[PDB]
């Protein structure tokens, strides 16, 4: 019956604006104060306000009166929040909930969004250069978010081929390695060059890998 | 800006036993007869679900296990009896004044269940020494987790690989495993020692536990 | 197509004499001779004999002469092996075969009937009774082959008890213990007798399990 | 009563190499032109398999990888290559004279596949040097199986802490995995070595592997 709905998971860049929605249904909706609330990873619940469908009427506590807005549909029946200036201080699950109202209790919880505030980056793409079967690749390094996709000479060379899972460094940055074994004596004559792929940054990125002089 | 203090912050609990968290507030939450404290449960990774609204009103579908409480600035939640289910941050939270706060939350983990085992010994029948042959038995009965290392001891001997052991099935609801270590000697063998004993260990005994009887 | 099938697995008493089956399917079969084999656990292969379908001539190896006896059904498709005077020396996976009879080799091979020669045994029943909640119980003892069922009070008793596995001993005899915990109150009142089925011996042992004097 | 003596009683085998099983018989099988000597494969609790007739004649549905062989008393049994669905007890049967006799049997013992790794270091690229930060790969290629002790040691020093590692999900055909360990460090903790090196232990190798290079 009572269903709140909200968005999946949004990234999104710092100093720009998000608008989370909530599809309330199995209830009157006109009827109950939709609220709102913040809660970092592994932290606790924040109460960002409260917004009456009925007037379109909000209450915000202090720390969030102008980083968030409180918006609605009542033809649609959906409730909205809008988040701006965003800082990685933003980063958080966000819930919309019904207020019981006369406790003032968030009766019925949307599942969430979860809000990620960080800048997408494409990767360095740095070779692996052999020196004698030998074995060259290229090192995909600091790219934000997953995933990158990489060929080897537009994808003409497969076999031998290991790109690597992605590994997390401290940086928060992912950084993959790409290698490929073929025969020691085609290193004098075909060229290797690997692509990478980043749809996140919409990025492709070529390198020849060559023995070093 | 009323600020609620959650205690404990994290409490470990079985099922079966009781547990109750507690919200202290800065001021006063009673007004108009009631107080506009209301609890959520947030299992992992799910949104928080609403218990008790008002400090004592019960909401739909959850269950009686779960109670209210009181009114000024003392108010707390009750788990009687506790399940394994309820593995999750507790928070406590006024709408009396606006900001509406919420508590600290408090993490309750479910103890790993802990069953020591029932240990019985038992002396070979009368009619089996008349057919020749001893047969001591000791039970460890409804013991969880399967790890447990006992040994046949007699008059302070350790015996080796004169017994054989079987063990239940683990049981559907508790979970828990029974063990039968059968010594065999012969009526020889028997009426030569005096006190037959059984020394068991397991997580669930403080001090390893000996079932002994005399008369051998 | 071609398809040699055998009977199940038998248990059998010494001093007896089990005749297997062959049923021949997806051939001739009066135009093939049927080969038999013996095989004990872990060990290699042993020729007993071959008959020709078509006139039923046999064949015999010398150490089986007087043992097994090879005989068929032209008119059921299915030649058959009878052994007398069994002793455990003749526990084995018996094996027809089809010979090809140019090389005389064994082309396609019957799954194999494993045949065990010992004695069937019901237990003997010891009580286990308790000397102060307290646990009693009876060890049925020295059984032949698996299984046997416990039930406590014909039945009527049925919580607290555990009829734990049965446990192999040098012997080759099986042996298990069926324990049952009781308010140890009821000690001086109820009566407790264990009840012993073994189907195999069509044995029923009952046994009333009373503190020690 | 011919005996047939198979030899060897056991062999070890990887899938790959090529095994072959004999049968001397104690006199000649040879009679009106062919030799009557067969071979069964019995599998783990499966009924024997012919292969052979009569020394040479491969049975319909066996792969070209068995092979027959002779006469007189030498018969021979050829795997080429041997395959891991090969594991079994190897019967060699004569029917020259009544009685049918078997051999012995031979067991063949599949041997767990063991892939070395292909060690290769990677130094640094000027254009990341140029960039502030250095990074040494060092990859184990097609290793099996997964266990495998590596370590980073620059001027014979035991690195820790500062290199970060991923593995291959196992390769579908020949089970194989790879890793790849990523040392990272600033270009000043790189122009202050002389000699980056990576000492890698597996099963496969008969001693330690140390890949290094100069110029740091």
């Amino acid at each position: 019956e009572v269903l709140l709905l909200q968005s999946g998971p949004e990234l999104v860049k710092p100093g720009t604006s998000v608008k989370i929605p909530c599809k309330a249904s199995g209830y009157t909706f006109t009827d109950y104060n939709v609220d709102w609330v913040k809660q970092r990873h592994g932290k606790g619940l924040e109460w960002i306000g409260d917004i009456n469908p009925n007037n379109g009427g909000t209450i915000y506590s202090q720390k969030f009166k102008g980083k968030a807005t409180l918006t609605v549909d009542k033809s649609s029946s959906t409730a909205f929040m809008e988040l701006r200036s965003l800082t990685s201080e933003d980063t958080a699950v966000y819930f919309c909930a019904r207020n019981y109202r006369w406790f003032g209790a968030m009766d019925h919880w949307g599942q969430g969004t979860s809000v990620t505030v960080s800048s997408t980056k494409g990767p360095s793409v740095f070779p692996l250069a052999p020196s004698s079967t030998a074995a060259l690749g290229c090192l995909v390094k600091d790219y934000f978010p997953e995933p990158v996709t990489v060929s080897w000479n537009s994808g003409a060379l497969t076999s031998g081929v290991h790109t690597f899972p992605a590994v997390l460094q401290s940086s928060g940055l992912y950084s993959l390695s790409s290698v490929v074994t073929v025969p020691s004596s085609s290193l004098g004559t075909q060229t290797y060059i690997c692509n990478v792929n980043h749809k996140p940054s919409n990025t492709k990125v070529d390198k020849r890998v060559e023995p070093k002089s | 800006d009323i600020v609620l203090t959650q205690s404990p912050a994290s409490l470990a609990v079985s099922p079966g036993q009781r547990a109750t968290i507690s919200c202290k507030a800065s001021q006063s939450l009673d007004y108009e007869g009631d107080s506009d404290m209301n609890w959520y449960q947030q299992k992992p990774g799910q949104p928080p679900r609403l218990l008790i609204s008002g400090a004592s009103n019960l909401e739909s579908g959850i269950p009686a296990r779960f109670s209210g409480s009181g009114s000024g600035t003392d108010f707390t939640v009750n788990i009687h009896p506790v399940e394994e289910e309820d593995a999750a941050t507790y928070y406590c939270q006024q709408s009396t004044e606006d900001p509406r706060t919420f508590g600290g939350g408090t993490k309750l983990e479910i103890k790993r269940t802990v069953a020591a085992p029932s240990v019985f010994i038992f002396p070979p029948s009368d009619e089996q020494l008349k057919s020749g042959t001893a047969s001591v038995v000791c039970l460890l009965n409804n013991f969880y987790p399967r790890e447990a290392k006992y040994q046949w001891k007699v008059d302070n001997a350790l015996q080796s690989g004169n017994s054989q052991e079987s063990v239940t099935e683990q049981d559907s609801k508790d979970s828990t495993y029974s063990l039968s270590s059968t010594l065999t000697l012969s009526k020889a063998d028997y009426e030569k020692h005096k006190v037959y004993a059984c020394e068991v260990t397991h997580q669930g005994l403080s001090s390893p536990v000996t079932k002994s009887f005399n008369r051998g």
